[PDB]
């Protein structure tokens, strides 16, 4: 309502306007200089459009609302001020630095604010990759920028597993083809049997030929539609290699598609603008000649937050590191009271200056001491901090340095913390502490490429064959011996023969040395390329050299299909954070695909989002967000109607969490309803792209069926129409729920290996169909949940005796429908066990699996995906499965069934335990994501174990025989 | 001479921990013949297999060494090049009440633990809010003396006294406006001053939450020691 605005004319009269809080800012400008006229020196005022606002929003910043149609309320606006002032910047830019603001979530002003030169050049060197991609979109338009934004949703490779091969009608398909080509939509349907090898344009002919009546001869002018969803098949691939086409071919579904034209998606497609921004216009020594130990001043740390009783002494244990693992030994500094926190000490360590990698690092860490508890006196690291030896320019930080030392993490016994943040603490409350470098009369810069290669190059049976290819097939979480590094490197030259070796002769390099280190070099220079799965450990803490990972991100770019990089795509995000620099390879590499590919970008833009509220990774993940939406293109308007669309939902839940939660769900649904018929909720909720999928549009709600869960956590159940014309195709109604406060990684990551599971499984000819539904995090505690129909708890169909699910699975799939409703019931409860015994997954009850009227059967919560709770097989086949499994009867553990089934679980367990590196990586590479149960190497080390990789292919099949006998009592 | 019962032998975290900061020279044997070896050299844990061939055992062809304690004594006497291996690793109702005793310790441990650092947490919280919001009053600070300054530059020039035009414009208006102006603007610099001197005190009670927080741990993780040793035997 009125909320008595303020309003500051150029002359400088104060003016209170009485305006409704729903009001736009033109009718505020036009009442305001209506006023103006009763108020004195109204002469010096000039026409109302000729003046622009300003004022300052809860984050702090002026901003000029140069014609913002946003009412009062989107504004933000910390007080409510406004002045009136003659617009200077340019609209273009202001507009678009607003809209990139408020998608990434700080404005964008801030990183202007920062003066710290490799920002500064990121900013403006980030834009070329932009240019570049921008300009290769524009290259085939219209035709390139429709792929770009809807991309060939499409599989890694063309050739179809043999188990759906023989599940065509040999070799022939039946899709339907849907045309709406009339004066009013009446859904011409034609049945047109293909070939599963013919790429669209063919199908769009025969098409053409049957719709005419019986012949014809459309060319060249229309495109394929995925009903019901926005999915297009523009590009020229085999009919069979797009998802859709080969899911349904594998859940033997009809493929309704639908004839589209051209030009209906071409002028559907707005041009994208990108602009370069305002920031875009903005003696030296061989480091190998410099020959002394390396020394380090440590002056004083001026603030410290510690106890004088409780902590007797501090001191900075310090040390040199490559990745993890030291170069030299770590050195201290002389203990001294807490109260005068001053050492001024030149700490020297045992490395020679040039033999110094360059990803080198220095770790320190402020620590306390207390001797009390007696011979073991306890240590605690009161802070932390890392420093590159080299900035991003190749020189040694020289001079002196102050370091804001972060909070030590949670659980982090160690003193130093080698793997975090290599920068300061932005927060300037922190302990600080003052560092001194040599100075070496000159700038000391680390030699060039071609200066490595000449040291290097100058300074140079099957009874070892086997051990080789033993090693190489080894774990990489594993152990290697003295002997085992010295026997690699001694074979160095010839791994070459064995390119899958690299990341384990990496680790037999010495990288104290230099000629080691030019070895290396000369060595990965001419290495034969490695399949994406191998060059993801490439791309970890481990290996933090600058060419061990350029070549790495060469084996990505080169080999990395689409498919597989919107994958593997949250462990490439996670590792952004783990570089050294902010303008490596690797980002330019995921920068480029995500700004040619929405369906990556999309994902691409809420992981880093996601991810971009620790405050450690705020900065880079802000910077990179920025320079996304800057040539994002037209997909900004999108993203901002999902991220208010979900502030909007997220307050809510706060709402009902803590104010009214004092009643029962009566008052909260009542509130719920209330809160949503309100016209804010309404407009914002309704009509964008979904999160989850961006082909899915979310219509009108239906708040009839919006409900608030029993679940404990008490999620929201949203409900929401189709708005597509062939909605009633695929299905007429859209659901999700909103969870609010419980971690959504561990079950993005769950439902990540339960795919990569599924398709290992449908590659090795196993059929074990399950669902790992959709799942995303959009910040922290705040997720999305896909809804999954026609599919109800195990409780409620046992509710609705040990034959109860039996007998609904009997009715509900009555007649000649029973072999298969029985036959998918098994081999998804297959799928399950394996999966859920080898991930550990949290014990199972009823509540947690639930079956489709078909007869599938899935597991919906997770959580507990290393077994963190303190082997224990959490999905122990009840006495229903089995009796389902067996078709009914009192024998059921001596039927041939049972064979069957456990030959499907041990073939689908050795098909897992034969690609556990992928599993492994994929798990260590998040270990820093912060997940509640994935923390410590143990959590991997579960991993190892279930899968038994330290014994043999016997010794696993008969450690997995042996637990599910304990587990299922037998048999 | 004799095993499993020595000072070196011990039967991956628990020999990592062992070895965690321990001096050079150090070097603890366990099985993973395996009988590893793993010795502390260069600031890391380097691993050495003892193979153990034709009833001999040795770290490399031949295995002319008999026994894995002769290994371990002849390389404690000499370097193993090249470090030599210096100084090693190595009633029922009592300690049932030990054990319950420590636990109920190490519980109490906990969950102050887990009360400081929800406090922590919730703290920063409201501390980056409350900088935001001052630094949001600084802004509006400024936008308001930025207003009075343009105000005071023009009204003597546009609209003084009647001279120019004075009658009563400038007592009932030109000033009234001046001094409603500079209300606001004070008001304004009121409420900065007093949510800052919020700020300072937070900071001072957040800087305590954190003093509870850096002299629990070293008495909790000791905790867990005691209570690892005393839980871990079962005898
Ligand atoms: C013999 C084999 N050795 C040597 C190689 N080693 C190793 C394996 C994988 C990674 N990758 C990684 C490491 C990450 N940090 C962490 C590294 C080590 C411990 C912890 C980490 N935690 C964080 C950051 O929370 C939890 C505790 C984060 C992401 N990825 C790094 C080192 C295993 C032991």
């Amino acid at each position: 309502p009125r909320i008595l605005v303020e309003c500051l004319l150029p002359n400088g009269m104060i003016v209170t306007l009485e305006c409704l809080r729903e009001a736009t800012l033109i009718t505020i400008k036009h009442e305001l200089f209506k006023e103006a006229r009763k108020y004195p020196l109204h002469q010096l005022l000039q026409d109302e459009s000729s003046y622009i606002f300003v004022s300052v929003t809860q984050e702090a910043e002026r901003e000029e609302f140069f014609d913002e149609t946003r009412r009062l309320c989107d504004l933000r606006l910390f007080q409510p001020f406004l002045k009136v002032i003659e617009p200077v910047g340019n609209r273009e830019e202001k507009i678009l630095n607003r809209e990139i603001g408020f998608a990434i979530g700080m404005p964008v002003c801030e990183f202007d604010m920062v003066k710290d030169p490799e920002v500064q050049d990121f900013r403006r060197n980030i834009l070329n990759v932009c240019k570049e991609a921008v300009d290769l979109r524009d290259l085939n338009s219209p035709h390139s920028r429709a792929m770009y934004v809807y991309p060939p949703n499409v599989e890694s490779s063309p050739e179809l597993p043999k188990h759906i091969y023989n599940k065509l009608d040999k070799g022939q398909i039946i899709v339907v083809i849907w045309v709406i080509v009339s004066p009013n939509n009446d859904k011409q349907k034609y049945t047109l049997k293909i070939n599963h090898d013919c790429v669209p344009e063919q199908v769009i002919a025969e098409a053409i030929r049957k719709k005419t009546r019986s012949m014809l001869l459309y060319q060249g002018k229309y495109i394929l539609k995925v009903c019901g969803c926005d999915e297009y098949f523009l590009e020229k691939y085999p009919l069979s290699q797009y998802k859709y086409i080969r899911s349904c071919i594998m859940l033997g579904r009809m493929p309704n598609l639908m004839l589209m034209a051209k030009e209906s998606l071409y002028s559907q497609l707005p041009m994208d603008c990108f602009t370069m921004p305002s920031y875009s216009r903005r003696s030296t020594k061989s480091l190998w000649v410099i020959n002394s130990a390396l020394r380090i001043k440590i002056l004083c740390a001026t603030y410290v937050n510690v106890n004088i009783r409780d902590i007797d002494k501090i001191y900075v244990r310090t040390g040199i590191y490559h990745g993890g693992e030291p170069l030299c030994d770590n050195v201290n500094t002389q203990r001294v009271p807490c109260s005068n926190p001053r050492w001024n000490e030149w700490l020297n360590y045992d490395i020679y200056i040039p033999d110094l990698p360059r990803a080198a690092r220095l770790c320190l860490s402020i620590c306390s001491v207390k001797g009390r508890k007696g011979a073991k006196e306890e240590h605690c690291p009161l802070a932390w901090g890392n420093i590159n030896l080299f900035d991003y320019t190749d020189t040694l930080v020289s001079g002196k340095m102050a370091l804001n030392l972060w909070p030590v993490p949670h659980g982090l016994e160690d003193l130093l913390n080698p793997i975090g943040v290599t920068g300061s603490n932005p927060n300037k409350e922190t302990p600080c502490l003052e560092l001194e470098f040599d100075w070496f009369s000159s700038v000391v810069k680390f030699p060039d490429m071609s200066v490595i290669e000449e040291h290097a190059n100058w300074s140079v049976r099957e009874n070892d064959k086997e051990q080789l290819k033993a090693i190489s097939t080894r774990d990489p979480l594993s152990e290697i011996t003295e002997q085992e590094k010295d026997f690699l490197w001694s074979h160095r030259h010839y791994c070459v023969t064995i390119p899958e070796i690299l990341p384990k002769l990496l680790l037999s390099v010495k990288w104290n040395s230099r000629d080691e280190v030019a070895q290396m070099y000369c060595l990965v220079k001419d290495w034969p390329p490695i399949k994406p799965e191998q060059a993801m450990e490439l791309l970890d803490c481990n290996y933090p050299d600058p060419m061990v990972r350029g070549f790495a991100v060469r084996c990505l770019e080169k080999y990395l299909t689409d498919d597989k990089l919107s994958q593997y795509l949250i462990q490439l995000v996670q590792v952004l954070k783990y570089e050294q620099y902010l303008d490596n390879l690797l980002v330019r590499f995921l920068l480029k695909k995500a700004l040619t590919n929405q369906r990556i970008g999309h994902f691409f833009f809420w992981h880093l989002k996601s991810e971009m509220h620790n405050k450690t990774v705020s900065q880079r993940f802000g910077l990179l967000l920025e320079s996304y939406c800057r040539a994002c293109g037209m997909y900004l308007k999108h993203l901002n109607r999902q991220v208010e669309a979900m502030e909007k939902l997220i307050n809510l839940t706060d709402i009902l969490k803590q104010e009214k939660k004092d009643e029962t769900q009566k008052v909260q649904m009542k509130f719920l309803v209330e809160q949503m018929r309100r016209p804010d909720f309404m407009d914002a909720l309704q009509g964008f792209l979904s999160p989850l999928n961006p082909a899915h549009q979310l219509g009108n709600l239906r708040l009839e069926e919006c409900r608030i869960m029993s679940s404990a956590k008490r999620p929201l159940w949203l409900n929401w129409e189709n708005p597509d014309i062939m909605s009633e195709l695929l299905f007429q109604n859209n659901e999700i729920i909103f969870k609010n406060g419980d971690d959504l990684r561990q079950d993005m990551l769950t439902l990540q290996i339960i795919r990569i599971m599924e398709n290992i499984w449908q590659n090795q000819g196993l059929d074990l169909r399950m669902l790992p539904y959709g799942c995303l995090s959009i910040g922290d505690c705040v997720g999305l949940i896909e809804v999954v129909r026609n599919s109800h708890t195990i409780m409620q169909i046992q509710c609705k005796n040990s034959h109860t699910l039996h007998q609904w699975l009997k009715d509900k799939n009555k007649g000649e429908i029973y072999d298969a409703a029985i036959d998918l019931f098994t081999r998804s409860c297959a799928g399950y066990c394996v999966a859920t015994f080898i991930l550990g997954i949290g014990d199972r009850h009823n509540s947690n699996i639930m079956v489709k009227d078909d007869g599938q059967l899935f597991h919906i919560d997770f959580g507990h995906f290393l077994d963190h709770k303190k082997e224990r097989v959490p999905f122990v086949l009840t006495q229903d499965f089995l009796i389902v499994i067996s078709k009914g009867a009192q024998e059921c553990t001596k039927t041939r069934e049972f064979e069957r089934f456990q030959e499907m679980c041990y073939k689908a367990y050795l098909a897992i335990r034969q690609h556990a590196n992928l599993f492994i990586n994929l798990f260590s590479m998040m270990l820093g994501s912060g997940m509640p149960e994935l923390q410590s190497f143990d959590d991997i080390a579960y991993i190892r174990k279930t899968l038994a990789l330290d014994k043999t292919e016997q010794e696993a099949l008969e450690y997995f025989m042996k637990q599910m006998n304990d587990a299922h009592h037998g048999g | 001479m004799s095993l499993q019962d020595a000072e070196w032998y011990w039967g991956r975290e628990e020999v990592n921990e062992k070895l965690r900061d321990t001096a050079d020279g150090t070097f603890l044997v366990r099985d993973a013949g395996d009988y590893t070896l793993t010795l502390r050299k260069g600031g890391n844990n380097k691993l050495i297999k003892i193979f153990h061939r034709d009833g001999k055992y040795g770290f490399s062809d031949p295995l002319t060494f008999s026994s894995v304690v002769e290994l371990i004594n002849h390389y404690r006497n000499e370097s193993l090049a090249d470090v030599k291996l210096l100084y090693p690793v190595s009633n029922i109702e009592a300690v049932g009440k030990k054990l319950h005793e420590y636990n109920t310790q190490f519980q109490e441990k906990s969950r102050e633990y887990d009360r400081l650092y929800e406090e922590y947490t919730r703290t920063s919280q409201e501390i980056q809010m409350k900088r935001t919001a001052i630094e949001a009053f600084n802004e509006t600070i400024k936008i308001f003396e930025e207003q009075c300054q343009t105000q005071e530059r023009y009204s003597k020039e546009y609209i003084e006294k009647f001279k120019r035009e004075g009658n009563e414009k400038e007592i009932q208006r030109i000033m009234h406006n001046y001094d409603k102006l500079k209300s606001r603007i004070s008001e304004i610099i009121d409420s900065r001053r007093r949510l800052e001197e919020d700020l300072k005190k937070q900071a001072a009670e957040y800087r305590e939450i954190d003093k509870r927080m850096n002299s629990i741990k070293p008495d909790l993780i000791q905790l867990r020691k005691t209570r690892d040793q005393y839980l871990m035997w079962l005898t």
